[PDB]
Parts: structure tokens; sequence; C-alpha cells
């Protein structure tokens, strides 16, 4: 079945420009008339994409090309076909592309669309073939020479049958067929878009977002792919199986996905009608900064510049031990409210998710941290204070509140960061005949400081004569019993109340998570969140040699410069991957496309460390400019650059800088 | 490489003072700093710590929340504010820099921490007593000893010599010890042969710089 | 955290091995320790860190060992510049690091007999309105002694040319308020 084709000629590789093609819907969220910013694997605008063509040029030893080479897959592929006679028939994806590994085949064999994930012995020169029969003028599918064997097939889909037009056509290419292929978490994602065209070469400029086509659960590694094309045989192609063939005109183009940040416009029907590639050029940077497709004239420094980050790293001290929260909450006996029981929690990995998701808790109210944000915040001490009170008093356990319980039994600070759980305990903690095992302090001469336990037996003086410590008249014992009964009202029913205080210090992380750590890389512009401190930049091995039991150092501007990861205890240094705050000067997009770039606090000799570098630079004490041209004329300030420098779009027509 | 201390002197109990520490010979923005004190006739004691930038400042529990530490990197200067000053803090203060030796291990980073350079330090005296002049008194007498007793003076440092510095053999100057009244006093003695006492004169010279007093006292024989 | 030292006082002659012990009340890592020295009236200087390494510019005679909670500083030969006070310090189990107590490492020699002198208060001292009694003892080793309604003693630092100690006892008395020496070397009390 495998045949190595001959008679190909040599031709240098060709390239073209992708314009603004290749945008696809990155999710399935229901939208209408909104702009949305997202970092995902996209084809950069105006990329040099590779151009491949199946043709047979007229003349003696005319160029004869049938392009089906192996290509890398990397992080995903944008593919575009310009067709008239349907030469491109599909693809194969894999790593070895032999029976040693599994491979994916997506091929349209003129009767069906076939998708198969199997161990394939693919041919070195795989192809499909159509035969033209002169006598009845019929173009019929004749050859299928993709693989020589298929074993351990694990996925198979065959579409409903059809009969496709296989005729070799005359004229210009008439259909553009675009695909975006991704391999994410074992799922092969296919997005596609079909467009009528009329051209001989290149790609159309019109914008069209690709619509997600299919999501295949195949779970295979993909690093390489090959295009499957259909050739032609007829009485006009004498020769053997290797040489008796010709190529019907067709072209295809390959561009490569990479992590890019796009601003996408969703219209009233949710269709992506336009997009901005933030890192294409400063104008796109301004548009992404202002969250708008239209930007008015002015000077903006917050636009800055981004090479973007590559990957994210999460690190925490490696602790797997389970916390005893379940043991504490499921205990049989507790202390009283005046003797609130305190347990310290340290050296553990947390599981608050199940506690929050539990439906057996009457009141679960938190201050300082939201339950969703709690999983990603990292603590050094946990304090669990447990007691039991009647249901109506539960509302008194809250910051900045008064009442006998708050004043005399348990206090909370006005700057409390922590959360409170309380839930009904009528059956377990109440019984007939009264309960004298839970009491409360009702009478004392002052309030309590926050987090202060007291079990004093000082006899309260309620009259005008000292008791001297002996029970008498108007002489009250400070503690009184609730006397819970199971037949009373809901307000009198006992309730278990616990408070979790998340004590944060400047100390090594102790109990945090639950989230798995990730391998560490350096010398790359990445996102990171060390112990709950989040940043974007490049991590380098630099030494400041600070103190033991220190975690971060700060500059004058109060931004983190040094970090100490837990699993290594290494002194990493943070460097911003930008060139600093760079200012853009614009006269408005709807008026002109020329812009000026001011590198504040930057010399013109550092700029080279899209305008690549200085070509005609004016230097002021405010910085370097590349777009504005000096004139000896003086005019009223229109856009004040600063330091006596003002700019405007004036005479030719260009942005010029002047000094009144 | 060296460091200098300044700000020491005399303070009433209950006031505030600012001690300053300066450094020369090394980069001041790459190391932390420690304040460690020594009580008279006692061991060393931790006081305070400041990091390189001013984001980690702990304190000893014995003086927790009392002293305040600060630094200015631009002027290469270190300041210590003493608030709620007590009478126990009469001592000597040293400012030193933290350093550590680095060692690599299996997926680890081991630090041998220590302190390497120490300044001469500055003394601090805490007493409600006022300044007093020196009361110099004679001590009438093989070999025999005679001396001069200096009583009711303040501060601690005082200078005693004999024979205008022309006598340095057998001289014993005892360290001062505070008495019940709170005034430092001591005695200085010299031993000489008995025959020379009746043939050679002897003088005791007392220098007290804070009061700027020079006293020449003769010792007679009873 | 706190540490304890052993022995409380040490007196050996030059040219023999010296051993000092530092003990902990809580387990610490043996790579988190240091030893410093201090001679009177001088800034303390680094000697050892990590119980196994040496500091820059210090001779080999200083060495360290130990682990757990028991630590040991060792000196092979003793020269006159090793005669000072020594401290052991932990600086990695933080915060609130603490120092040692303090060991005096002095000279021991042959027993010597103190010279004992008595001094009554001067007449002009009584004219001023004060009174004092000076019981002076000079040139005696060892330094422990009991001298005899209040006492105020003073022990000077040893002279590094004869290795002796000079002691003075001051008995303070008012205008109107109207000596016992015992020593290890002495085998008979001497009274003034
Ligand atoms: C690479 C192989 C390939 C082949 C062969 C074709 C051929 C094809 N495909 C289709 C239609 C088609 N084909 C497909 C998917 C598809 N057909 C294939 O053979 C392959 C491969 C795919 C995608 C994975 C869709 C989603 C549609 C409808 C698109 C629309 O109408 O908006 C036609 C008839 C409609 C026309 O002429 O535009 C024809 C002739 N499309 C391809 O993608
Ligand atoms: C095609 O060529 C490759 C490499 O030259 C060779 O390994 C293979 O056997 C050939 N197959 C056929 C059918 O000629
Ligand atoms: C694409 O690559 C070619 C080959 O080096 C290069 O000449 C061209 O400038 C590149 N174009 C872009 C837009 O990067
Ligand atoms: C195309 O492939 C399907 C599935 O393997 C097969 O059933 C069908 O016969 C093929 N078409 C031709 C023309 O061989
Ligand atoms: C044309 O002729 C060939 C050869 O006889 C035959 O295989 C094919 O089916 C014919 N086409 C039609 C449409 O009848
Ligand atoms: C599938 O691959 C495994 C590889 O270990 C092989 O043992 C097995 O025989 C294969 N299945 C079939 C049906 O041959
Ligand atoms: C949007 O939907 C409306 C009907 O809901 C339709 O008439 C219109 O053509 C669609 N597209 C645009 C751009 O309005
Ligand atoms: C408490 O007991 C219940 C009932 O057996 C059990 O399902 C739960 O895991 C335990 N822990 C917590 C935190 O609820
Ligand atoms: C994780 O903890 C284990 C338990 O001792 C340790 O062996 C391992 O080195 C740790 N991983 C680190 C420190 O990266």
């Amino acid at each position: 079945q495998c045949v190595n084709l001959t008679t190909r000629t040599q031709l240098p590789p060709a390239y073209t420009n992708s314009f603004t093609r290749g945008v696809y819907y990155p999710d399935k969220v229901f939208r209408s008339s909104v702009l949305h910013s997202t970092q995902d694997l996209f084809l950069p605008f105006f990329s040099n994409v590779t151009w491949f063509h199946a043709i047979h040029v007229s003349g003696t030893n005319g160029t004869k090309r049938f392009d089906n080479p192996v290509l890398p897959f990397n992080d995903g592929v944008y593919f575009a076909s310009t067709e008239k006679s349907n030469i491109i028939r599909g693809w194969i994806f894999g790593t070895t592309l032999d029976s040693k590994t599994q491979s994916l085949l997506i091929v349209n064999n003129a009767t069906n669309v076939v998708i198969k994930v199997c161990e394939f012995q693919f041919c070195n020169d795989p192809f499909l073939g159509v035969y033209y029969h002169k006598n009845n003028k019929s173009w019929m599918e004749s050859e299928f020479r993709v693989y020589s064997s298929a074993n351990n097939c694990t996925f198979e889909y065959v579409s409903q049958p059809f009969l496709m037009d296989l005729e070799g056509k005359q004229g210009n290419f008439k259909n553009l067929r675009e695909f975006v292929f991704k391999n994410i978490d074992g799922y092969f994602k296919i997005y596609s878009k079909h467009t009528p065209i009329n051209l001989v070469r290149d790609l159309p400029q019109g914008f069209s977002a690709l619509e997600p086509l299919v999501d295949l659960p195949i779970g295979i590694n993909i690093t390489r792919f090959q295009t499957l094309l259909a050739l032609h045989r007829s009485y006009l192609t004498p020769g053997d199986s290797s040489s008796g063939w010709t190529a019907g005109a067709a072209a295809y183009y390959v561009g490569y996905l990479q992590p890019r940040t796009f601003l996408l416009k969703y219209n009233e029907n949710g269709t992506i009608t336009d997009a901005v590639d933030c890192a294409l050029d400063p104008l796109s940077e301004t548009k992404c900064t202002l969250k708008s497709f239209t930007v008015e004239k002015g000077i903006y420094q917050t636009s800055n510049f981004r090479v973007q980050p590559t990957e994210s790293i999460v690190r925490f001290p490696n602790i797997t031990n389970l916390c005893p929260f379940g043991e504490v909450f499921n205990a049989t006996r507790f202390a009283s409210v005046y003797a609130w029981n305190r347990k310290r929690i340290s050296n553990c990995v947390a599981d608050y998710s199940v506690l929050y998701n539990s439906a057996s808790f009457s009141t679960f109210k938190c201050y300082g941290v939201s339950p969703t944000k709690l999983n990603d915040l990292c603590f050094t001490n946990v304090y669990a204070d447990s007691f039991v009170i009647r249901g109506d008093e539960v509302r008194q356990i809250a910051p900045g509140q008064t009442g006998k319980i708050a004043d005399y039994n348990y206090k909370l600070p006005d700057d409390f960061t922590g959360c409170v759980i309380a839930w009904n305990s009528n059956n377990l903690d109440s019984k007939v005949g009264g309960n004298y095992n839970y009491l409360y302090r009702l009478f004392r001469k002052s309030n309590l400081k926050p987090f202060e336990r007291d079990i004093s037996t000082e006899i309260y003086q309620a009259g005008s004569t000292p008791c001297n410590g002996v029970e008498g008249f108007n002489c009250y014992f400070p503690l009184q019993s609730y006397g819970f009964q199971p037949t009373n009202g809901v307000g009198y029913q006992p309730y278990r109340v616990v408070v979790l205080s998340f004590e944060l210090l400047h100390a090594p992380a102790t109990v945090c998570g639950p989230k798995k750590s990730t391998n560490l890389v350096k010398n790359k512009c990445v996102n990171f969140n060390f112990n709950g401190l989040t940043g974007t930049g490049v991590l380098t091995e630099s030494n400041k040699k600070f103190l033991p039991f220190q975690q971060f150092g700060r500059d004058i501007a109060d931004t983190t410069d040094a970090v100490r990861d837990p699993q290594t205890l290494e002194i990493l240094d943070i460097t911003p991957c930008s060139f600093g705050g760079v200012s853009v000067i614009t006269p408005g997009t709807n008026t002109s496309n020329q812009v000026a770039v001011l590198y504040q606090d930057v010399n013109c000799t550092e700029v080279p460390v899209v305008y690549s570098t200085g070509s005609n630079v004016f230097q002021t004490r405010a910085g370097c400019l590349i777009g504005a041209e000096h004139v000896n004329n003086s005019y009223e300030c229109d856009i004040p650059i600063g330091a006596g420098i003002c700019a405007s779009y004036q005479t030719s027509q260009s942005i010029i800088a002047y000094t009144m | 490489v060296q460091l200098v201390e300044s700000g020491g002197g005399v303070v009433q109990p209950g006031r505030s003072l600012r001690l300053t520490c300066a450094a020369s010979g090394f980069i001041f923005s790459s190391y932390g700093m420690h304040w460690v004190r020594q009580a008279p006739g006692k061991g060393l004691e931790w006081v305070a710590v400041i990091s390189y930038d001013g984001s980690y400042k702990y304190y000893a529990d014995s003086v927790k929340g009392r002293f305040t530490i600060s630094r200015d990197n631009s002027k290469n200067t270190l300041y210590l504010q003493m608030n709620s000053l007590r009478a126990e803090d009469t001592a000597v203060y040293y400012c030193t820099k933290a350093d550590y030796y680095d060692f690599w291990s299996g997926y680890q980073k081991t630090y041998y921490y220590y302190m390497d350079v120490w300044g001469k330090g500055t003394t601090v005296t805490i007493s409600s007593a006022s300044t007093k002049g020196p009361s110099v008194f004679p001590l009438a007498p093989g070999t025999a000893a005679l001396g001069c007793l200096v009583k009711d003076y303040f501060p601690e440092p005082v200078t005693v010599s004999w024979n205008s510095g022309a006598l340095t053999s057998g001289v014993h100057t005892f360290p001062a010890v505070l008495q019940s009244s709170g005034l430092y006093s001591l005695s200085s003695v010299v031993t000489v042969p008995s025959s020379s006492l009746g043939t050679q004169t002897y003088i005791c010279n007392v220098n007290h710089k804070p009061s700027n007093t020079k006293v020449d006292k003769k010792v007679g024989r009873t | 955290i706190q540490l304890t030292q052993s022995p409380g006082t040490l007196s050996l002659s030059p040219g023999e091995r010296a051993t000092l012990s530092c003990r902990a009340s809580q387990s610490v890592s043996s790579s988190y320790l240091a030893w410093y020295q201090q001679k009177p009236g001088q800034a303390p200087r680094l000697l050892i860190y990590g119980t196994s390494s040496r500091a820059t510019g210090i001779p080999d005679r200083f060495s360290g060992s130990g682990s757990g909670t028991d630590f040991t500083l060792t000196i092979s030969r003793l020269e006159p510049e090793d005669f000072a006070v020594y401290y052991c310090q932990q600086y990695g189990s933080s915060p609130q690091i603490t120092f040692g107590q303090g060991t005096r490492l002095e000279i021991k020699r042959t027993v010597a007999a103190p010279s004992v002198f008595i001094f009554p208060p001067s007449d002009e001292q009584l004219k001023s309105g004060t009174a004092s009694v000076v019981c002076l003892l000079n040139n005696f080793y060892p330094r422990e002694a009991k001298v005899q309604g209040n006492s105020q003693e003073s022990v000077t630092e040893q002279d590094s040319k004869d290795s002796t100690y000079s002691l003075s006892s001051t008995l303070t008395l008012s205008k109107a308020d109207y000596c016992e020496v015992t020593h290890q070397g002495l085998s008979s009390p001497v009274t003034k």
C-alpha cells in the first residue's frame, strides 16, 4: 500500500502573512455586546506562516510539488487551506507516527469523514489518489495509501456517508477552510471556519472567528503532524505507481499558536467580530490598556509594554498531614462558654472546602477572607476556640458587637481576620432534668479584653456591703446554669459554636493549602504565587543575605524584591520583564495611525536593551522620542509631553514636537 | 571595615534617648543589624534586630514593645529610640552586623549564622543622682601601703595617678562600685618601702573630666 | 531558649588543654551555634561558628564539637592571648536568641600569702562628717576570701605579670556609729 512518489522537483520554502486570521472562540460563555480580555494559545497577528502548495507547472521539467512533509505540533496549529478541487484530505497527528505509539487520523476519503486513534504504520509518503476516466469523464476515488497497518485501535468515528465532487476544476481558488488544532489535558480540540473566496494566492484580509467544531477525548501525546493530500492519475499521467501521477492545484498554510493576550469583541449575538493582539505593536498595547477598540488622543504611561508571561508556578511547604478539625468538631464533650477551649493547629494541610460545602452547619460566617479565596491564602497559626451557647446568643459572636456574652464571656477584636461556625445541638447536648455541665458568667464589674479566658471565683457584690468572699444577701455567684431542656423553644436550644482564628505573622508558612506544588523554573518571565504573595516577573539567583526567619524584602516603592521558597529555602530575586514605564503619545486612532513613544527616565542608549530601536531620535530632559520631529517653529501647546515639550499632528502630515 | 557608636551619656529615669550607629568600609544595604547589650559585671544580652530594608523588626521579650529600631540607608545611619526607660538598663551597647556562611545540601540551603564585626560600643548610665565633685581623702599608713579614697562622684569614669605619673610600680586602682546613696566611689593604693616614706614625698592626682576638676592631695603620716 | 555553661569558673596554667561545655534546655541543630571571646574593656570577637568551622584570621588551637544539647569548645595549647571570658551562642533557633552565662579562664599558680593592712578613718574625714574603714589585702592567690555594719568589697582584675589579685573592703560608717581575714592558704586566722 505504501508508495514513495517520485518526480518531485526542488523549490525553496515559501511564506506568507497571516494578517489577523486564526482567532477562535476560547470558551462557551454566553455573551452579548462586551469586550473580553483573555490569555490563551493564539496565532499572533501578521505572522510569517509557512506556505505549501500542490501543483504541476507547465513546461519541460516544470516545477512539480506535492507537499506532505512532517511538521512539528508544538503547542497547537493554525491551518488554512485554499482549495478548488479538494486536494487536502486530512491529517495525522502523533509523536513517532509508527506502531510504537498511538496516532490520530482525521481523513475524508470522498465517502466519509474518519477519525481514528490507533497504532498506525503510516507510509513515508502517505497520500490519497483520484483517477479520471476519459471515456465517461468520471473522477473517482481510487487510492488510499496512508498507513500499512493499524493495531490497538482505541477510538473510531465514521461520519454519515456522502459522495464528494472529485473533479479537477479550472480557475481561481474558491473555498478557504481554516482550522485551529489544540491538544489540552488529553483532549484534542478542533475549531473551524469555512469561507467563500476568489483568489490565486495569499489569504483574505477579512476577519472571521473560528467556531469550535469538536472535542475528542483521546488522551494521546502529539508533537508532530502530517497533511494528507489527494493526487490525480489519468491517461495524461503515464508511468508507474511512483511516477504516473499529477498534482491538482491547492495550497495550505501553517501558523503556530503561542501564549498571547487578546481583547475580543462579542457583538449583540455573541459573535466575535473583531480582536486585538495586545503585543503586536504599541497601538494594540494602548487598546488593551484602555479596554477599548477606540483610543483618544493623549499621553498614557500605564500602557507600558509586555512580553507576557509563559507559565505559572505554585509553591508551598510540602505537608500532607490531615488536620484534626474533624476530630475537634465531632468531639463528644466540650468546655463551657466561660472556659472556652482553645486548640492550636500547626503543621498541617487544610481541607476547608469540605467544611464550607457541608450542609449540617446552621451558621458559617467569615470576616476578612472569603471561602473561595481561603483556599489560596496561607497561614502560620490556627486557633480553634470551642464552646456551646443558646441559639439566640449565636448572633452575638461577631466583631464590633455588644451584649452580656460579648462583654463578659468571649470577646472579638475589631480587626478580626477569621471565621465562625455554629450549628444546632438540641439532641446531643440537651437532656431532661436540666444540664449543669454548661454554665455562663453573668455578673462582673468590667468588660473583657479580646481573647482573654477567665475562671475566677470572685464573688460579685450586688448590694452595698462587701461579701468578703462568703455567700450572703445581694451577694451573687458569677456563674449561672442554662438548664437546657429538649422541650423548650428553638431560642433556648443549645448550639455548638467554634471560631477559627487565622493568625498571620512574619514567619515561615505552617498550615496552608490544599493545593499541589509545581516544579520550579527560572530565567523565564512567569507568574508566581509564593506562600500567597502573587507577582509577575523573572526569577533569578541573586543574593542579599538577609536574616533567618525572614520571607520577603521590599524597596522604597513597597514592592517585593526578594523571596524565599519553602521547598528550597533559596534567596530568589524578582526582576520585572518590562523596560519600565514607557509612555505612548497619540493623536487618536480615527485621525491617524502614527504614534510617539516617550521612554521616561530612559536614555536613548538603553532603548535597544514594532520599533526595534532608534532611527531618528530626539532627546529631551523628559526622555527620548522616535516619532516626533523637531522644528524651529513655536506654537501653542496641544499635547503637553512635558519639560517644555509639546506635540501635535501638523505639517506633509506628521507628529512634531516643539518648545514655546 | 569598622563601626562607631554615639549618643551615650547621662539620662534621668523615665526619659527618652536616641542612640546612633554608623559604619564604614562595607556596603550598608546588604546586611542586617543587631543591638546587643552588656550589663556591668554580667553576660551579654540580646536587645534588638533590624533587617536590611525595614520589613522585619523583632524584639527580646524582656523589652518587648518598648524599644524602637530604625535605619536610614541613604545616610548609612542606624537609630535606636529608647522609650519607657527603666533603671535596670545602665549598661554598654554594641551595634553589629549579621552574616552567614552558605552551604548547599540535597535540595536545601543551610546557613551558618553569626556576627563578625563589633564596634567599640557606647555606655549608658541611668541614675536620678546629680553631678557631684570628687571628695579626695588621705589614707595615712618591709613595705607599707598608702592611698587616696575618692568619694561621692558621678559618672563612673575617673582618673587617679600618683607622683604626677612618675610612679607606676605597685599601683592598685580598684574599679568603682555604687553605694546605697547611688554615688560611685573607690580607693587607689600604692605600696612603697617604709624608709622611703620618710625621705620621699608622694602625691595623689585625681582627674574628673565631667566636672573638670583636678585635685592634688597629699597624704600625711599619723 | 536558654543555655548553661560548665564549669562556672576555670583556672589553668599556660600550655595545657582547655575544655568548656555548653548545654541546652531544648534541642537545637548542631550547625546553628557559635563561640565568642571577650577580654576586659574590649569589643568581643568571633571565634567559632557552626561547631565545626573556623573564622577568618584565628589560629587552629580553637576547635568545637558536640551535638544534640551538649556542646564542647576545645583549646590545645594556651598562650597569654587566650586569657579572657568565653560565651556560647545559638543564633538559628529564632527569635529571641540568648547568650551564655560567662566563664573566666584565668591563671593558676602556687599559693601565696596575702599582705594585710588596716586603715582607720582620717581625722579630717570625721571633720567632714563621714567615716570609713579600709581593710586591704594584696597579692594573694586564690582569690576566694571572707573579710569581716555593712561591707563593700572590690576585686581588681589580675595583673598579667604575677597572676595575683588585690582586694579591698570598705566599711561605711556615719559621723557617730561607736579586721577578720580567712584564706585557703592561711592555716591560722590573722586579725587586725
Ligand atoms: C480536510 C478535509 C476536508 C474535506 C475533504 C472537506 C470537504 C467538504 N466539507 C464540506 C462541509 C463540511 N465539512 C465539515 C467538516 C469536515 N469535513 C471533512 O472532511 C473534515 C476533515 C472536516 C473537519 C474536521 C463541516 C463542519 C462542513 C460544513 C461547513 C459549513 O457548511 O459551514 C463540504 C460541502 C460544503 C462545501 O462545499 O462548502 C465539502 C466538499 N472539508 C474538509 O475539511
Ligand atoms: C520509501 O523510502 C523510505 C526511505 O527512503 C524507505 O525506508 C521505505 O522502505 C520506502 N518505501 C517504499 C515502498 O519504497
Ligand atoms: C518571517 O521569517 C522570515 C525568514 O527569516 C523573515 O525574513 C521575516 O522577516 C519574518 N517575518 C516576520 C513578520 O517575522
Ligand atoms: C472510507 O472509510 C470508511 C471507513 O473506514 C469506509 O467504510 C469506506 O468504504 C471508505 N471509502 C472508500 C471509497 O473506500
Ligand atoms: C466510468 O468508467 C469506469 C471504468 O469502467 C467505472 O469504474 C466508473 O464507475 C464509471 N463511472 C460512472 C459514473 O459510471
Ligand atoms: C497492544 O499493545 C501492547 C503493547 O504492550 C501489546 O502487548 C498488545 O499485544 C497489543 N494489542 C494487540 C491486540 O496486539
Ligand atoms: C444578529 O441576530 C439578529 C436576530 O437576532 C439577526 O437579524 C442579525 O442578522 C444578526 N447579526 C447581526 C450582525 O445583527
Ligand atoms: C464527623 O462525623 C461525620 C459522621 O460520621 C463524618 O461523616 C465526618 O467526616 C466527620 N468530620 C466532619 C468534619 O464532619
Ligand atoms: C518533602 O518532604 C519530604 C519529607 O522529609 C522530604 O524528603 C523532601 O525532600 C521534601 N521535598 C522538598 C523539600 O522539596
